């Protein structure tokens, strides 16, 4: 019943920092590993120290060093903290090939070591970003190997969705297009969120006009914990990760369920207001709490999964579902009946001490696969096209051995993906 | 992971004098060589620029090169000239005299072998080089002349390392050497294809900034080279220190170069205003972005809104929100969409470091690659042609064996860069 | 059994301030929402805090800020407090169109959120003023949307009637004429009062020669509470808001019942004097207590509703009615028999601590639809005409996209309305 | 929500010197720049006129413009000249000399580009502008000449913002420049159609008030400009602070302008009487209304009962009953019905603010738009014609290129405003 977390790149690792901090908060784990009390994620020592079963990869020493100098440096095993010396430079060509390919063997052997520590490997999940060099480059490299060795294990990916308006990486389209090509075909499911959309959540629901990544990742951590800690904890409907895959992936392509999370409420907003299960789920179908800037009303739904924490009575859930099925404007694709996975954990929602979110007594996470995602690809299509037509920055990949045909090909694969969304949109 | 820096020419040597000063400031390293800081980070990534010698002495990984001992001596005589080891002072005797031919082609060429040997010794001292940086003037004899020669050999030895250089570009008003455009022309001919990237610094623009926004009436070159070092140091510290974004020089180079030949940069810097107004300034991300976008805060005598922007890098130092940065950069892109090139979606890229420059809460470095740069080339090329026809001072150069057809090709090559900027100006 | 209050504009909000203060006084609600004890208006939290189901709209931050800095800032949910940055400038053209139309979507979504919080939305009522920019401009904009979404819910409006003698808004006729045009057709019933008439009440019955709006709105609040708090509380004849509409609106045009309220008595005037139900109702048919400067004797009655608080025995009421039907000079329109709605609540009348009105043991509110209202329109007709003939101030509307024909049209709609009153006056 | 103010000409600069002083008084802001008040409201809406710079420094959102450093210097030398940032002092060198042509047409025109650039910088610094205000003299070179030029460009950039100005109108007795009516004529020609509204201040009337009701025998321009600032500050504070009525400048503009071209105002102010009588005064709403209606308390040398009143605004500061205000305004309308225009029912409009001016319990600002205003235009037009025929000083103006037919059209336009006042005088 075990799983492995993999943190690649800054985004992967810094999100991971929040994630493991939250898992410590879930059980009262001390920075040194001492836990007085979740062995699905952790491995126990004779001292009662538990080791989070995870791998941290950075090709630049700095971020891992940040871990190594922080409080959780005692928690993590030195072998889990893997670092190279040089970067990918925002570039798949080095991340996947030239540079990252050198260290990956080590990385894999640490993974395999942990796989041998697992007794019942259920699977794993990889945290990264769609635009970066290691964030997406190295990441896909890893998938190429992991899908061989662990072909039957859960291969869930979580990635930051490139913001349409702000991006620090000029060749991000190129990176992301190459990842599509290689991840679609290897991964089982990839989830993503938009930091821009999140900012809007922070300013509207948390009332914060100063979000940093350390805020943004707390919110992400919430979502992740709902599906990682609480799915291993007790509930009414205990849903596994493999079950998630078995209930969220409808086609052999990928699919890309997007996150939505409600409650996201400031402490003051929690006052004077009573949420019910149904009210929280109402919020879950509002564009306003959509974690990716993509309009839910534009597309049609294919999948939807609702996962519940704390004070949730199935009775209320059932009523809530009835209304979301019938009251809303949620259009859905023919193919699908509304079999929405309901996970119901008794495990209460948790809050980070010193965080922004209010203590809540119940909480709902929503995953959804909508046809509007093709518009996200359309965004990438043109951004890629523009660059590629001019061949701007192309020498930074070509010099590492990339082929122009390959890039065209990858775009075409994306186009095919868009076409399959088109297909799904056609009802039948 | 490490960088080697080589300074050359009177300009380059004096700029480096400020550069290294700042780097040691950043890390708390005393003018005599030992570390007396007070932050973990200060020593943590020191390796990129210093070798720790026995006794907790730090040796700046750089070579000081000239052909006149006196300049070298003056450098050595000040604080931080003592931190450099004697072995990093490589110099000859008898000038160059601001003559490319002497520097590159003949006499200075002789010295380069000893320089390179020391370079090799340092390349071995490093664990893993990220790259090299050189400081010099485009119209100078050793600055460009000898310096260029060195670059061609270093690149040859290390194709896989970053080769960049910062150079003083002849300002429209103050040329010193009559053939300064000639030397510059020759350096383009050699440098552009033998470098990964070059930065364009105009002293005239710098003198305007120092009075325009800084309202100063006494600067010297040390004060202006302080500003230069602010941009240079800004770039590498992030690479050195923990941040949020993507802090690798090579990745910067990748994001800023859309085409093999067009790698010229316009540095700018924020915040950068007089003390009077400091009581009336607010420190926000939009505040920095206002200063960064404004052409008057550019250190290059160009005008980015005249040309088109190919690439923009915004590097931030200090604690800022990601949201705010993202939004303001987007806004910039939006509002100045008429200057950006349509081929590159979201042409403004960012990098974020969480360490502020000593004494400030926040700061930002503007790096741009516009088409406007071509205007500098045009000015030089034109001036060159006139001189070319007359052979002004070319007897000095041809006397040392420089052939006019080589110069002819150099002229073409200048014109080629302009035409390629036009090819992507659209 | 729930309802929504909507406060638009200063007038709407400042009146609302008095209204919600009174509701707090009705139940002992603390500024923080803590109530130790009316859930038709309030929504309960787990802390026992109740939230008044209302929306506050101001396009200028200041008045809402006044709320936000007062004691009731703890009572109101931050989302209920909606503010823009700029004003309508006394001008429908900006209030309804150019400016207010930008924010209204937010406003509506907060309303809809509350509508979803309602379980049995009975309806709502809107507080505003006939002359202002947001007071009437924005207001009608809102009605345009609310009448779609909540077409079957109560749409009661309350508005300040422009004083014939004092008005601070030079284009008030123009504003009010435009509202007629758009409110008549959308709203169900609009009530109004005249601050000038009220001043006369304050100086004659309360003996106060220094009324401010904070006095004036207390009196308004009294009237409103009689029909809002006490209609949800227990009585003999418990009358609902929908019942009010069903008992006050005779035609599909609008109608405009005017308020009259008796008792309005200073503490000293209460001494030495014993009011009965009948005596209070006698006062209700006196011009002297008419809250709008319009002569009750001029027109004919069409509707009349009497609502009773405290110590009222139907027995006495019946006798009182007999005398008002037969003793008075109240002429009434043929169409109507005297079926005057009698609401009889046991709920006692309440008084604001530190207010001007005397503690009373019983109280009567009167609503009435008289044909004399056409004279009010006549006032507007000429005021509008004068301005419009000269085209004074016209550029302040035209520049926002208003049409001159439209203005003529709106006047004509008013003329038609006057003609319908003429019609009703003709007995048949 | 915010306002930008620009001062120009010696007049405008000295008026603004008092204006800003008062605004800072209103908010408890020290002459050096920091906030040392004591009321929540004092900071709460400060944004309309101040930028808070780092350190809790407030920067007045205004530009000081002149063509002689010495006037600017004298402004800067006093308290509150230190609160302005150096960047708000935009000036040239060599006067204008009270010459429209220089100011507008030629030389001053050159400076305007730098002024406007700063304007743009401030427009960006604001979140949302409500409008702009300018202070100047109608018969002055930079006051009107250069100032007008600026206005035409600002309006162009921001059609959707309020453009108003307060200006010193040549008093019948004291003209300084021989062609002061010429400059004024030209400013009408340009301003009227390039502004939303303009206020008419007569120094002669002001000197009468200061002795007539205030019984003072020593005023200077600073004392009279205090009175000016009282009216200016009166208007904007309400917009800033909580009140009862309708506190928006644009709404004021809407209520006061019945016709696109007739937007001239007569400011007045109450209470405004000597200390002796202050022991014999009662403070009631009728008391303020008596002072407001009385023509002698007008700051414009007009006579509203000679003309007809188109619009009246009564702004009140401090706690007053609504009833009392309503009734007294009605009474005014009733008793002075012979002066009001019959086309506008209830021509007297009100605005109410609950914050009194510092030191007073209550106050009121009178703003009127009568037909009487045309008399000022008539005086100028006539004087103009005489000069026009002789070309007095027009060689200075034509020497700088100003054409006489442009002046001819200006004359017509003056006459047009008069005829339109007649058209609505009836
Ligand atoms: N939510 C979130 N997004 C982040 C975080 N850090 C970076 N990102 C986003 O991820 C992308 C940045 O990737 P980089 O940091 O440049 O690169 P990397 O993927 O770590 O790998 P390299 O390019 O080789 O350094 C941008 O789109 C950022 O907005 C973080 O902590 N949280
Ligand atoms: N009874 C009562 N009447 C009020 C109050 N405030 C204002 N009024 C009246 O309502 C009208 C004023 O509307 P304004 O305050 O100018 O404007 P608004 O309707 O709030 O909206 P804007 O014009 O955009 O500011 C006048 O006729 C006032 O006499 C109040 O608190 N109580
Ligand atoms: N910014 C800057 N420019 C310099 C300095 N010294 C010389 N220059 C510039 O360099 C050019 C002259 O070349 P120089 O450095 O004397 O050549 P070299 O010494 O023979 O290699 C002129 O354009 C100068 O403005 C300096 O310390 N700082
Ligand atoms: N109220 C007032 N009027 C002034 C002041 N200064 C000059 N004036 C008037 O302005 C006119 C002269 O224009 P001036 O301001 O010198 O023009 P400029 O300086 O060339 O733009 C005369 O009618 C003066 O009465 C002042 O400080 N206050
Ligand atoms: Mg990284
Ligand atoms: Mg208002």
């Amino acid at each position: 019943r075990e799983c492995i977390s993999i943190h690649v790149g800054q985004a992967g690792v810094q999100i991971g920092n929040a994630c493991w901090e939250l898992y410590c908060l879930e059980h009262g784990i001390q920075p040194d590993g001492q836990m007085p009390s979740f062995n699905t994620f952790f491995s126990e020592t004779g001292a009662g120290k538990h080791v989070p079963r995870a791998v941290f990869v950075d090709l630049e020493p700095t971020v891992i060093d940040e871990v190594r100098t922080g409080t959780y440096r005692q928690l993590f095993h030195p072998e889990q903290l893997i670092t190279g010396k040089e970067d990918a430079a925002n570039n798949y060509a080095r991340g996947h090939y030239t540079i990252g390919k050198e260290i990956i063997d080590l990385v894999l052997d640490r993974i395999r070591k942990l796989a041998d520590q697992c007794t019942g490997l259920q699977g794993f999940s990889v945290f990264h970003s769609f635009g970066g060099g290691t964030g997406s480059g190295f990441t896909s490299l890893l998938m190429e190997r992991l899908s061989v060795d662990y072909g039957k294990k859960s291969k869930l990916e979580f990635s930051i969705y490139p913001a349409p308006q702000v991006s620090t990486a000029v060749v991000e389209p190129y990176n992301s297009i190459l990842t599509t090509h290689t991840t679609l075909e290897h991964s089982d499911c990839a989830f993503m969120v938009d930091n821009e959309a999140i900012y809007d959540i922070c300013r509207r629901n948390l009332d914060i006009e100063r979000p940093t990544y350390t805020n943004l990742n707390r919110l992400i951590g919430q979502i992740v914990s709902s599906i990682t800690a609480s799915l291993r904890f007790d509930g009414a409907l205990n849903v596994d990760l493999t079950e998630f895959q078995t209930n969220l992936v409808p086609y052999p392509r990928g699919h890309f369920p997007l996150a939505t999370y409600a409650p996201v409420i400031s402490a003051e907003k929690a006052y004077h207001e009573q949420l019910s299960v149904a009210e929280i789920t109402n919020a879950c179908f509002e564009p306003a709490n959509q974690m990716v800037k993509c309009d839910p009303r534009h597309g049609k739904y294919m999948a939807c999964c609702l996962l519940y924490r704390g004070d949730v009575v199935p009775k209320d859930v059932n009523a809530a579902i009835a209304t979301i099925k019938t009251k809303r404007t949620i259009q859905f694709v023919d193919w699908c009946p509304t079999g929405f996975k309901v996970g119901i954990n008794y495990e209460p929602p948790t809050v980070v001490p010193g965080g922004d979110l209010a203590k809540v007594q119940r909480a709902v996470c929503m995953l959804s696969n909508t046809t509007a995602i093709a518009e996200a690809w359309a965004r990438l299509d043109h951004k890629f096209d523009l660059m590629y037509a001019k061949r701007a920055f192309v020498h930074w990949y070509v010099g590492e051995g990339m082929e122009e045909g390959e890039f065209s090909e990858a775009r075409e694969d994306m186009a095919a993906l868009e076409k399959d969304y088109e297909e799904v949109g056609v009802d039948s | 992971r490490e960088i080697v820096h080589i300074q050359a020419g009177q300009c380059g040597n004096q700029i480096g004098a400020k550069f290294w000063e700042v780097i040691s400031d950043e890390h708390g390293i005393d003018p005599t060589g030992s570390y007396h800081g007070d932050s973990d980070l200060q020593l943590e990534r020191i390796n990129v620029y210093y070798n720790e010698a026995a006794g907790n002495k730090y040796v700046p990984r750089a070579i000081l090169v000239d052909l006149e001992p006196g300049t070298m001596d003056s450098v050595r005589s000040g604080p931080f000239g003592q931190i450099f080891r004697p072995d990093n002072f490589v110099f000859g005797q008898s000038g160059a005299g601001n003559n490319w031919a002497k520097g590159h082609y003949t006499e200075g060429a002789e010295l380069v072998d000893s320089v390179l040997d020391v370079v090799r010794k340092e390349s071995e001292s490093c664990d893993c080089l990220q790259g090299f940086q050189l400081t010099h003037s485009l119209g100078g004899g050793t600055g460009s002349g000898m310096g260029t020669l060195l670059i061609s050999k270093i690149r040859e030895e290390y194709p896989d390392r970053i080769m960049n250089t910062f150079s003083v570009v002849p300002s429209p008003k103050v040329s010193d050497t009559v053939v300064e455009p000639y030397n510059a022309t020759l350096s383009v001919h050699q440098l552009v294809e033998n470098t990964d990237e070059t930065y364009c610094i105009d002293n005239e623009a710098l003198y305007d900034i120092c009075f325009r926004t800084l309202k100063l009436t006494t600067p010297t070159y040390g004060d202006l080279n302080h500003l230069v070092s602010a941009t240079m140091s800004g770039v590498t510290t992030c690479l050195r220190f923990p941040g949020q974004l993507n802090a690798d020089l090579r990745k910067l180079a990748v994001n800023m170069v859309p085409f093999p030949r067009l790698h010229f940069f316009m540095p700018g810097f924020a915040p950068l205003t007089s003390r009077g107004s400091q009581q009336y300034r607010a420190l926000t991300v939009p505040e920095l972005t206002q200063q960064m976008f404004d052409a008057k805060n550019m250190m290059a005598a160009c005008d980015p809104r005249h040309g088109r922007y190919l690439t923009v890098a915004a590097v931030f130092r200090g604690r800022m929100s990601m949201k705010e940065v993202d939004e303001q950069m987007l806004n910039v892109q939006n509002k100045n969409s008429s200057y950006f090139v349509e081929w590159i979606p979201n042409n403004v890229k960012t990098a974020v470091c969480d360490i502020p420059p000593r004494g400030l809460k926040m700061s930002a470095t503007f790096i741009g690659n516009s088409t406007a740069i071509q205007e500098l080339f045009k000015r030089i090329s034109e001036q060159f042609t006139a001189m070319f026809r007359r052979k002004a001072f070319l007897h000095w150069y041809t006397g040392e064996g420089m052939d006019e057809m080589e110069f002819t090709e150099a002229e073409s090559n200048m014109n080629d860069l302009v035409s390629e900027y036009q090819q992507y100006q659209d």
